[PDB]
RNA sequence: GUUCGUGGAGCCAUGGGGGAAUCUGGGCGGACCACCGCCUAAGGCUAAGUACUCCGGGUGACCGAUAGCGCACCAGUACCG
RNA sequence: GCGAAUGCCGGCAUGAGUAACGAUAAAGAGGGUGAGAAUCCCUCUCGCCGUAAGCCCAAGGGUUCCUACGCAAUGGUCGUCAGCGUAGGGUUAGGCGGGACCUAAGGUGAAGCCGAAAGGCGUAGCCGAAGGGCAGCCGGUUAAUAUUCCGGCCCUUCCCGCAGGUGCGAUGGGGGGACGCUCUAGGCUAGGGGGACCGGAGCCAUGGACGAGCCCGGCCAGAAGCGCAGGGUGGGAGGUAGGCAAAUCCGCCUCCCAACAAGCUCUGCGUGGUGGGGAAGCCCGUACGGGUGACAACCCCCCGAAGCCAGGGAGCCAAGAAAAGCCUCUAAGCACAACCUGCGGGAACCCGUACCGCAAACCGACACAGGUGGGCGGGUGCAAGAGCACUCAGGCGCGCGGGAGAACCCUCGCCAAGGAACUCUGCAAGUUGGCCCCGUAACUUCGGGAGAAGGGGUGCUCCCUGGGGUGAUGAGCCCCGGGGAGCCGCAGUGAACAGGCUCUGGCGACUGUUUACCAAAAACACAGCUCUCUGCGAACUCGUAAGAGGAGGUAUAGGGAGCG
C-alpha cells in the first residue's frame, strides 16, 4: 500500500513514499523516444511570473505521442511500466506488433505482454482508445479531448477519470473530476478505465525538502511582507487583513469569478462545479 | 611586390650558442607564418629548412624623459636546417 | 569578504566591449559622445 | 493647431460610423438662413531672400596663466570610477 | 575696491620632534664588498611554518624574470640591496590548453509575427564551456625556456605512388557516445614503513660498545609480445505497415542452437628490447656550483588509497543534458570512379608559453594581520583522522632597533580562607574533557531523552594465551584482544587538541534562513489543514502588442489567501 518509516529521525515521522510496485517492469529508462531536455525556466524572458517555481532536481521530458490517430487499427503490447516525474502518473512503455516506440500514460491496472489497439474496431478493455460515440454511456474513461484532432488534454491526473453521464445529439455528455457536465464532439479519442496512482493523494512530502526537491520554491506568507508589495503587508504585531481578501494585484482571492463571462468555449456546460 | 622577409638576426648570447649548431635565429615580419618562413630561407638563402619554431616577443614599455610609451611587438623565429650544408653568409 | 571589483578579461569584453556597446541604441550614443569628447580609448581596452 | 481650454465655436488635418455630385457641381467670408463677393480641395516639384559655425582670415574701451575654451605646456592626458 | 560666506585654490604653521613604524615566529656571532653595514653576500649556531608561512596549474596582473651598472626619487629607519632607475637579453609545441570539431543555459538570427520610430519575439541555422572527442612519457641543458631545445622511445591527421580486397558513397536513418545519490566486493597503482640483505665517504666521542653499531640511497620511463585484474557484446534465417522510410541497418514476432560460460573487441597494472637517474659524506669552493665514493647498489617484506579496471555490484527516490568524432545501411551520384588495410615518400597551420599566482607582482588609494578556485600535501605518538605536538624536502625570522624594567593598557599564569556573597544576569574566567567498562530517571509521538546523571581504569617491564590478513599451512611482517606477576611518581589521553551538569517554566514542532557593515530571535520558512478560483486559446503574471511563463501540465494539476 503506503511505503512509511518508523520515526528513527525528526520529519521522517509522517514521511510517507508512494509504493514502487509498478516500477518494476524496467529498471532503466529506453532513451530512445526521450531526447529532449526540458529547460526548466520559471520565468518568462526575464521576469518570475508564477511565483516561487524552479530549483529542486534535473527532469528530463518524456516524448508521448496522445494523438491516437497516429496509428488507426494497429494494435500493441504493453511490455513496460515505468515512472514519470513530469506527469503524476506512471507511464506504460509499450510497443507495436508495427514496431513503433510509444510512451502512453499507463491507465488503473496494466499487465504485461496484453493487446491493446487505438482503433474503432476495439472491444470494451481498459487501456483502448475509442471515439466517445463508441463509448458506452456509464464507463469511466480518461485522456477524453475537447475539439477533436487536438491530441488529449482533459483527466490526465493521477486517479481521475471522467464519466459519460448521457449523450445529446452529436455532442456526448461526460462529467469531469470537478463535476462539471460538459458536452464535446463525437470522434476525438479516449482510453476508458481510470488512470490508477490513486495513493497520490495519500503521500505526505514529510519535510521541508521534497518540496524543495521537486522544486517549489518556499511560498512566503502574505502577511508578513511589506506595504509596498502586498495590501496584507505590514502592520504593527499581525494586522488583521486590511479589509479586503486580496492577491498581490488586488483582485479578490476568496470568491471571485474572474472566469471570462463572454468565452466562445461556454454554451456547452450545463452545469458548473459539484459541490 | 614579393612580401619580403627577415629584419635581422638577433645577435644574442643565446643565439651564437645556437651558431654552433643549426639554428641561425633571427627576427621576422610579426604577420608571418611558419611555412612562410622556410619559403624565405629556401629561396632567399639558398638552403633546405627542416624545423622552423617562431616565438611572439612582446615589446617592453619604455620612457626617454618623461613621456611613457613601448617598444614594439615582433616575432622571433628559429629555423633547424638540413644536415651537410649551412648558411655561409651570417659569420657575427 | 570579496571586494567589488573582482576582475574577469571575458566579462569585461562581453560586458563593455566594442561591440557589447554597438549592438544596443544606447551603445552607439556611447560611441558619438566619446568621439565628440575626444577619449583616446572609446572603448575600455582589454590587455591581451 | 491658430490667441480659441467645449464657449455662440468657425477654419485647417482625422480615430471611428453614415455617405454623393463634376459647373444648373462644390468650399469659404467664425452657430445658422437668404443675398452678395473670393477660390477650386481630396496628386507632386520649386531656386533667391532667413538660421548656425567643425573649419579660413580680419577686427575688439576682450582677456593676460586662479584670466581665457576643460587643455597657451605632448589634454579631454595623468588620475578616480 | 574683500577679512569673514563650516567659501575655493596654492603655500606654510599649531598639534610635535608627539603618536606610530603594520600579527609577541627570534635572533646572535665571525669574515667579504663598500667612503659609509643591526639591515647587502658567504659561513657557524637559535627559532617558525611544515593540510604550510612548501610545490604544481587555472584566474588575475602585463616584463614586475635574468645579467651588468648606480642610489635622482620609493622601501613606514639605513641600505652598497631591491619585485627602484638605465641598458642588453629571455617566453621556441603535429602530440600540453584553445581555433581550423561539436553542443547545453544564454545570445545573435534566413522564413514568419508584432509594435509611432529606435525596435521587440522568433523556426531552420550560427555563436556560445573548467562539458564530450582528440596523437607524449622520461632525463639533461641556461643566469633567465621546457610534456616545446636536445638524447632515447611511441603515436595521430592529410596527401601522393604501388600491392591486395570491397558495391563505394550524406548536411539522411540507426545503435552507441549518454551521465543521479549513498554504501561499496576483487585486483592493481600512486604514496608510505622496515630488513639481520646490497653499495657508499666517514666515526668509536664522555662512562660503555668493532658490533643485528651510526648515517645515506636502495629508483624512473619503456614498443611488440606474455601473464593478472576488470568492462562491452548473444551468433544466424524469414516476415514486418515504422525510423514523418530510400535500406541488407535498427525496432517487433516466429528461433534448429549457445546461454552465470566461452569466442571476439576495449582499458588499467606487472614483466618486457633499451635509455635515463644515482644520494648522505669528502676535495675545488667568490658567486654559481663542479669533480665526487662506485663498474655504485638498484633486492625482499608489509600497510595501502577518495586514484585505475568502470559503462563494476547492491539499495533509494527526488528519476538523474545535448550534439560531434567513430561503427553500420543507403538516396542522387559513381562503379577506369570511390572506400578499407598494408608498403615507401612528403606536409602538420594561428594564439598562449618568462615570472608572482593563497601573495610584496591578484582585488582591497599602501610591500595592508582581510578575501582568492583545483591537485600533491610526508613521518612518528595520541584508537582513528586533512585535529593536536615535533620534525624530513622546501622555505621563513615577518624591513625600524638598542636600553631601563615607572604608573597604566592588552594577553597569559598563580594565589591563604570564603565560593557568585560583585553584578541587570556564573557576563567573563575556571572545572568536567579523549578512549574502554558498570549504570542511567520523570515523561513520550516508543524512535528519543542519553554521552542522562553518577562513577572505576588508562604509565612502564616480564610471562602465558585466543586469533585475523599477507606470506606457504608457520618462520618473518601489521591489526584486534584477554589473564597473571611486578615497578615508579603527588599526578599515568602525566605535554597539546576534546561536554560543566540537573530541575523548572515561556515561546517556537524540529534542521535551516534574514536585517552585507549595531538586532540570528518568540521574526521568515517548513511538512500538514482549510477556503476560493481555473475544463484549457485555462485562471493569474510580464509585455502597447506579438509572444512567453504557467506547461511541452489537466481538478489526485496549477494560482491566490490564512493558520502553521
Ligand atoms: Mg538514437
Ligand atoms: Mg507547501
Ligand atoms: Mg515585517
Ligand atoms: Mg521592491
Ligand atoms: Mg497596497
Ligand atoms: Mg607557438
Ligand atoms: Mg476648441
Ligand atoms: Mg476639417
Ligand atoms: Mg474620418
Ligand atoms: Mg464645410
Ligand atoms: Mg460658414
Ligand atoms: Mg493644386
Ligand atoms: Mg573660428
Ligand atoms: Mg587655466
Ligand atoms: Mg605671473
Ligand atoms: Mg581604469
Ligand atoms: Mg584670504
Ligand atoms: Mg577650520
Ligand atoms: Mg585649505
Ligand atoms: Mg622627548
Ligand atoms: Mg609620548
Ligand atoms: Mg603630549
Ligand atoms: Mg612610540
Ligand atoms: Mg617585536
Ligand atoms: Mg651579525
Ligand atoms: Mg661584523
Ligand atoms: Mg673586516
Ligand atoms: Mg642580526
Ligand atoms: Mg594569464
Ligand atoms: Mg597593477
Ligand atoms: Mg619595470
Ligand atoms: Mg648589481
Ligand atoms: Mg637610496
Ligand atoms: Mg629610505
Ligand atoms: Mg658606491
Ligand atoms: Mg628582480
Ligand atoms: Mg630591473
Ligand atoms: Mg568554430
Ligand atoms: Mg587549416
Ligand atoms: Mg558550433
Ligand atoms: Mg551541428
Ligand atoms: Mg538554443
Ligand atoms: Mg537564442
Ligand atoms: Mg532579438
Ligand atoms: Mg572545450
Ligand atoms: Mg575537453
Ligand atoms: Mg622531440
Ligand atoms: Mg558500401
Ligand atoms: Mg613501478
Ligand atoms: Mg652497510
Ligand atoms: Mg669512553
Ligand atoms: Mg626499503
Ligand atoms: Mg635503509
Ligand atoms: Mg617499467
Ligand atoms: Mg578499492
Ligand atoms: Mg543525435
Ligand atoms: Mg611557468
Ligand atoms: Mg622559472
Ligand atoms: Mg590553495
Ligand atoms: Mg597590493
Ligand atoms: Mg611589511
Ligand atoms: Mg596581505
Ligand atoms: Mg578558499
Ligand atoms: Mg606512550
Ligand atoms: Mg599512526
Ligand atoms: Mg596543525
Ligand atoms: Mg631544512
Ligand atoms: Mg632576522
Ligand atoms: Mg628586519
Ligand atoms: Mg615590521
Ligand atoms: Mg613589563
Ligand atoms: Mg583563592
Ligand atoms: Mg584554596
Ligand atoms: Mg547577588
Ligand atoms: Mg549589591
Ligand atoms: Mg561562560
Ligand atoms: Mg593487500
Ligand atoms: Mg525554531
Ligand atoms: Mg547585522
Ligand atoms: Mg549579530
Ligand atoms: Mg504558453
Ligand atoms: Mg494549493
Ligand atoms: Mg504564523
Amino acid at each position: 500500500a503506503v511505503k512509511k518509516f518508523k520515526p528513527y529521525t525528526p520529519s521522517r515521522r509522517f514521511m510517507t513514499v508512494a509504493d514502487f510496485s509498478e516500477i518494476t517492469k524496467t529498471e532503466p529508462e529506453k532513451s530512445l523516444v526521450k531526447p529532449l531536455k526540458k529547460t526548466g525556466g520559471r520565468n518568462n524572458q526575464g521576469r518570475i511570473t508564477v511565483r516561487f517555481r524552479g530549483g529542486g532536481h534535473k527532469r528530463l521530458y518524456r516524448i508521448i505521442d496522445f494523438k491516437r490517430w497516429d496509428k488507426v487499427g494497429i494494435p500493441a503490447k504493453v511490455a513496460a511500466i515505468e515512472y514519470d516525474p513530469n506527469r503524476s502518473a506512471r507511464i506504460a512503455l509499450l510497443h507495436y506488433v508495427d514496431g513503433e516506440k510509444r510512451y502512453i500514460i499507463a491507465p488503473d491496472g496494466l499487465q504485461v505482454g496484453q493487446q491493446v489497439v487505438a482503433g474503432p474496431d476495439a472491444p470494451i478493455q481498459v487501456g483502448n482508445a475509442l471515439p466517445l460515440r463508441f463509448i458506452p454511456v456509464g464507463t469511466v474513461v480518461h485522456a477524453v479531448e475537447l475539439e477533436p484532432k487536438k491530441g488529449a488534454k482533459l483527466a490526465r491526473a493521477a486517479g481521475t477519470s471522467a464519466q459519460i453521464q448521457g449523450r445529446e445529439g452529436d455532442y456526448v455528455i461526460l462529467r469531469l473530476p470537478s463535476g462539471e457536465l460538459r458536452k464535446v464532439h463525437g470522434e476525438c479519442y479516449a482510453t476508458v478505465g481510470a488512470v490508477g496512482n490513486a495513493d497520490h493523494k495519500n503521500i505526505v512530502l514529510g519535510k521541508a525538502g521534497r518540496s524543495r526537491w521537486l522544486g517549489r520554491r518556499p511560498h512566503v506568507r502574505g502577511a508578513a511582507m511589506n506595504p509596498v508589495d502586498h495590501p496584507h503587508g505590514g502592520g504593527e504585531g499581525r494586522a488583521p487583513r486590511g479589509r479586503p481578501p486580496a492577491s498581490p494585484w488586488g483582485w479578490q482571492t476568496k470568491g471571485l469569478k474572474t472566469r471570462k463571462r463572454r468565452k466562445p468555449s461556454s454554451r456547452f456546460i450545463i452545469a458548473r462545479r459539484k459541490k | 611586390t614579393a612580401y619580403d622577409v627577415i629584419l635581422a638576426p638577433v645577435l644574442s648570447e643565446k643565439a651564437y650558442a645556437g651558431f654552433a649548431e643549426g639554428k641561425y635565429t633571427f627576427w621576422v615580419h610579426p604577420k608571418a607564418t611558419k611555412t612562410e618562413i622556410k619559403n624565405a630561407v629556401e629561396t632567399a638563402f639558398k638552403v633546405k629548412v627542416v624545423k622552423v619554431n617562431t616565438l611572439h616577443v612582446r615589446g617592453k614599455k619604455k620612457r626617454l624623459g618623461r613621456y611613457l610609451g613601448k617598444r614594439p611587438d615582433r616575432k622571433k623565429a628559429i629555423v633547424q636546417v638540413a644536415p651537410g650544408q649551412k648558411i655561409e653568409a651570417l659569420e657575427g | 569578504m570579496k571586494r567589488t571589483w573582482q576582475p574577469n578579461r571575458r566579462k569585461r569584453a562581453k560586458t563593455h566591449g566594442f561591440r557589447a556597446r554597438m549592438r544596443t541604441p544606447g551603445g552607439r550614443k556611447v560611441l558619438k559622445r566619446r568621439r565628440q569628447k575626444g577619449r583616446w580609448r572609446l572603448t575600455p581596452a582589454v590587455r591581451k
